[PDB]
């Protein structure tokens, strides 16, 4: 019953044709019936594993789309978990386009969850494949720009937490935010206000020449950003380096040295861009 | 400030103060000592700002030596822009 089902919906995928329409209202009518969230997960999962990477489809898409949103309807922790494992774990093309179509406020939080938990574990590893199936979830998470904000300050909350994996933390926030473009930039800004630079500095103090390079990245990445408000952020930072009211002067020497090198950097990008090509918009 | 400890933070500063310069002398000197402590990397593609015309760059920048060519560009487009 199941193969048929995954097959049926493999061949509307492939070839558009109409001889699975009423295949997909029978397995969605026992799918309902059934009643079982990681029944309905297993049948997404064979659907998108295989039939997703061949050919788009319409009628087999709408069909995983309701099983899944039936599997979601209960709670079913353990199936979002596994379900969640298995789009990791079979990232084959359309995966992103499988696991995001669920377009539910849970499901997208628990997958934005998911993700940067993956992120974490691909930077403490520093395994190239972990962090590329990183990178596919943040890109994920980026299309379903619904809302972003309180994940990424519940993961700055934790990062600033800790001091040996806060610095793996802050390293892969900033790769994430490389690619991301810092959307929420005036947030990052802001929360930082005067406990959160003592925490981080507390933190990078155990970090080395790696997190000197990071943090040089970083600081090249945030002047290449905050244009939702940049005054803001310049101001915050001059406050904490020249009139020297940061909480931490090893901070305070960080923040000139980020400024120093921020300035350096957009003189490269505004001078040495070069003449032919056109300038790069910061 | 001076002596960085970085080379690409200091090929940086190099570079801001020959465009500042106006001494042909000075920049030859900075020139020159950028191309000895970097590879053999053209480097008027420093300044997009400057302009050389078409007419003429293909003889400017016809020269095997890239640093006397450098020198050359830099020289001309900044007494163009002077002029």
């Amino acid at each position: 019953m199941d193969i048929y089902v995954q097959c049926l919906s493999a061949l509307i995928g492939s070839c558009p044709d109409a001889c699975v329409d009423a295949l997909l209202d029978t397995s969605v009518q026992h799918s309902p019936h059934f009643d079982w969230v990681v029944a309905h997960i297993g049948s997404s999962f064979p659907g998108t594993i295989i039939s997703r990477v061949l050919s788009c489809g319409l009628k087999d898409f709408c069909v995983h789309g309701g099983a899944g949103g039936g599997a979601g309807s209960s709670g079913g922790s353990s199936s979002q978990t596994p379900s969640t494992d298995p789009f990791p774990g079979s990232p084959a093309i359309p995966a992103e386009k499988r696991v995001p179509k669920i377009a539910s406020v849970v499901g997208i939080l628990g997958h934005l969850a998911s993700r940067h938990g993956d992120s974490i574990r691909r930077e403490l590893l520093r395994m190239f494949h972990d962090s590329l199936a990183g990178g596919s979830g943040g890109r994920s998470g980026d299309p379903s720009l619904q809302a972003t904000v309180p994940f990424l300050l519940q993961l700055a909350v934790m990062s600033p937490a800790l001091l040996g994996t806060v610095s793996g933390e802050l390293v892969d926030c900033l790769k994430p935010p490389a690619v991301l473009s810092q959307l929420q930039q005036h947030l990052q800004g802001f929360p930082r206000e005067e406990l959160d630079n003592m925490l981080n500095l507390a933190v990078h103090l155990v970090s080395q020449a790696s997190g000197a390079g990071a943090y040089r990245l970083l600081q090249f990445l945030v002047d290449t950003a905050m244009p939702a408000s940049v005054i803001t952020t310049q101001g915050l930072a001059v406050p904490d380096t020249v009139r020297e009211a940061c909480d931490r002067l090893i901070q305070l020497l960080l923040l000139h040295l980020q400024k120093l090198v921020h300035h350096r950097g957009g003189s490269p990008g505004e001078g040495v861009l070069g003449p032919p090509p056109p300038p790069r918009l910061v | 400030y001076d002596i960085p400890a970085s080379a690409s933070v200091n090929i940086g500063q190099l570079e801001h103060q020959l465009i500042l310069s106006v001494d042909p002398w000075r920049i030859r000197q900075i020139l020159i000592e950028l191309h000895g402590m970097t590879s053999e990397r053209q480097f008027w593609t420093v300044s997009n700002k400057w302009e050389v015309p078409s007419v003429y760059s293909g003889v400017i920048l016809g020269i095997k030596d890239n640093l006397t060519r450098d020198l050359v560009y830099i020289l001309m487009a900044k007494g163009l822009h002077c002029s």
